[PDB]
């Protein structure tokens, strides 16, 4: 009874209060905490490992699904035009909405009480979280079907199952497109792109494609970008009354400002306008996820970077040094050598304080706490944690796009002009989107363009 | 294992033809490092009171957030150069890689 107990029997790995806690002043009290599950459950041979339930490859299975009873679900299958099923109560201003899902203890109805929304259906479990991630939902699901309308009146002797597939593997190398050529090199800096990803070569089969246990840790390093706030923006990008700057205590899993505040568009449009929060030694994650992380629909509002190392302690990952050692980096011993790697002997201090030594360094603290890498928003350990996964995501991925036999040379040049500001053109009423970079154009408007400047993708090169 | 295809499956099943698993979901993660647990196996640091890691006493994680992560919303700074689209995408790009299941 993880969700209301204190006491520590297994699944059980509750969070301790410490004194003089700036929030929960009962020390009898805790975070509440339940242990992965193991990938061997109950064995005294194996040593404990946890489990992926999605294909760790960029093939959009945050859209379709990573089990086929699911996968199945999410399709129309009233008839064979291939689409993905759609929200059958609500529309967004004409334009389709995930459909809803039929949960036990739907916690998507507790956020509002008389509004009785549930939550949605996609792809990943996760799709009513946040307004901005359901947004981000949204507009795939409407790409799938607006590939495959499109598909169909280029194709008509096409069945359903040849036109899902080919509107799917579309979705899935605009994905790998927009990670790769736009977001990644962002997140890693120039130095680190060059380092770990280097120039796509071709498939092979001996680089092994799978998630890393620390990844799922490390790239948790997107906390720290986290806006204390969801950002609404009306047609002309001024602040949308009412409720223009919503604190997200008050927005997770609160899928009914989706159904009935405006849709997706004044959402996709502070997503776009709004700057994301930079990550200082002094300024790490904001209270709206440290101290009340889903306050609506739990007991207690959560700690987000709390649970980031819990989790990592659950999942028996090594400390700061031996990842710091594992990817060819110096391991300080000293307070004075930790000062030095992270350029701030206050932070080291502090960190001496709280582990000791840098060997016990939780590896989303130890992370998120080194100076950012130049034009780059993590420092040298989470840029190797995180370049190497998706090095190995691309190198040992049979159907990456730009694999020989995957895609024709022309549906490649097609396929090499998308950027996420056209697909939000081509599914939304949105008719100012941002000028590329997508990720770097914060300001409007001087970051922003219209629809009409950018260059849709020609499915010419898809006619059989 | 087909000999020719055309489309992915939906489970990952068959990416890598020699070790059909590896990248398809509901199985373990690989490991860059062996495992640290307090008995070497199973128990995660901070489990039994007393026991030391690494010949220092594990800090609680919410005592590590309130001073270290922990800062006056006021103070917070925007980046200049990334909007919130940037973060977004992050977050929907891992739930196409990772979700960890708990019971
Ligand atoms: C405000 C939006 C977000 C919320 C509310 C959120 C919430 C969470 C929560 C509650 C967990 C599970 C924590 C646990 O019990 O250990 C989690 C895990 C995670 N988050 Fe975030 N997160 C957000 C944004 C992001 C971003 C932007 C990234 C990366 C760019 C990210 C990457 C991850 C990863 C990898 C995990 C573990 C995934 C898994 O394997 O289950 N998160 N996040
Ligand atoms: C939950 O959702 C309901 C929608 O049914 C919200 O109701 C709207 O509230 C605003 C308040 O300014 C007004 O436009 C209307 O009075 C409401 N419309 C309807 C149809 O009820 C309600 O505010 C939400 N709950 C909370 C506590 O925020
Ligand atoms: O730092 C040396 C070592 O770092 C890592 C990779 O970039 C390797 O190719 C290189 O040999
Ligand atoms: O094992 C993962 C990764 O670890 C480190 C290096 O040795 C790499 O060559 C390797 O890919
Ligand atoms: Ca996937
Ligand atoms: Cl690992």
């Amino acid at each position: 009874n993880c969700e209301t107990s204190c006491v520590q029997q297994p699944p059980c790995f509750p969070l301790k209060i410490p004194p003089n806690d700036p929030r929960i002043k009962n020390q009898a009290d805790c975070i509440p905490f339940f242990r992965s599950c193991p990938a061997c459950p109950g064995s005294n041979i194996t040593i404990r490992n946890q489990i992926n339930a999605l294909t760790s490859f960029v093939d959009a299975s945050m859209v379709y699904g990573s089990e086929e009873p699911l996968a199945r679900n999410l399709r129309n299958m009233s008839n064979q035009l291939g689409l993905l099923a759609v929200n059958q109560r609500f529309q967004d201003n004409g334009r389709a909405l995930l459909p809803f899902d039929n949960l036990h203890d739907d916690p998507c109805l507790l956020t509002n009480r008389s509004a009785r929304i549930p939550c949605f259906l996609a792809g990943d479990t996760r799709s009513s979280e946040m307004p901005e991630l359901t947004s981000m939902h949204t507009l795939l699901l409407r790409e799938h079907n607006r590939l495959a309308t499109e598909l169909k009146s280029l194709n008509p002797r096409w069945d359903g199952e040849r036109l899902y597939q080919e509107a799917r593997k579309i979705v899935g190398a605009m994905v790998q497109i927009i990670t790769y050529r736009d977001y990644l090199p962002l997140v890693l800096g120039p130095t680190a792109m060059r380092k770990y990803l280097p120039t796509y070569r071709s498939y092979n089969d001996s680089v092994d494609p799978r998630i890393a246990n620390v990844f799922t840790n490390a790239f948790r390093y997107g906390h720290t970008l986290i806006q204390p706030f969801m950002f609404r923006l009306d047609n002309r990008y001024q602040p949308m009354e009412p409720n223009p700057r919503v604190p997200l205590s008050r927005v997770f899993f609160a899928s009914w400002r989706v159904v009935l505040e405006g849709g997706i568009d004044p959402i996709l449009r502070g997503l776009m306008a709004t700057p994301a929060k930079l990550n200082r030694q002094n300024q790490i994650a904001v209270d709206e996820i440290r101290e009340r992380l889903f306050e609506q629909v739990m007991r207690i509002g959560l700690d987000l970077p709390a649970l980031n190392m819990q989790r990592s302690r659950d999942h028996g990952l090594p400390g700061y040094n031996a990842w710091r050692r594992f990817c060819g980096l110096p391991q300080p011993e000293t307070v004075g050598q930790l000062g030095t790697v992270l350029r701030n002997l206050k932070l080291a201090r502090k960190l001496m304080e709280q582990y000791g030594t840098p060997n016990n360094i939780d590896i989303w603290m130890g992370g998120v706490s080194e100076p950012l890498k130049r034009k780059g928003r993590v420092g040298p350990l989470l840029a190797c944690i995180i370049g190497t996964q998706f090095r190995k995501l691309r190198d040992g991925d049979r159907f990456w796009w730009e694999n020989e036999g995957v895609f024709s040379m022309q549906q490649r040049q097609a396929l090499a002009q998308i950027s996420l500001p056209r697909i939000i053109c081509d599914n939304t009423g949105i008719t100012t989107v941002s000028k590329n970079n997508i990720f770097m154009s914060n300001s409007y408007p001087r970051d922003f363009v219209n629809c009409s400047t950018l260059p849709a993708l020609n499915l010419a090169s898809w006619r059989e | 294992c087909p000999e020719q295809d055309k489309y992915r499956t939906i489970t990952g099943m068959c990416n890598n033809r020699r070790s059909p698993t590896l990248g398809a979901s509901n199985r373990a993660f690989v490991r860059w490092l062996p495992a640290e647990y307090e008995d070497g196996f199973s128990l995660p640091y901070g489990w039994t009171p007393g026991v030391k890691r690494n010949g220092f006493p594990v800090a609680l994680a919410r005592a590590v957030s309130n001073e270290i992560v922990r800062f006056p919303t006021d103070q917070l700074t925007p980046d200049q150069e990334r909007s919130l689209m940037f973060m977004q995408w992050g977050q929907l790009l891992d739930h196409d890689l990772d979700f960890t299941p708990e019971p």
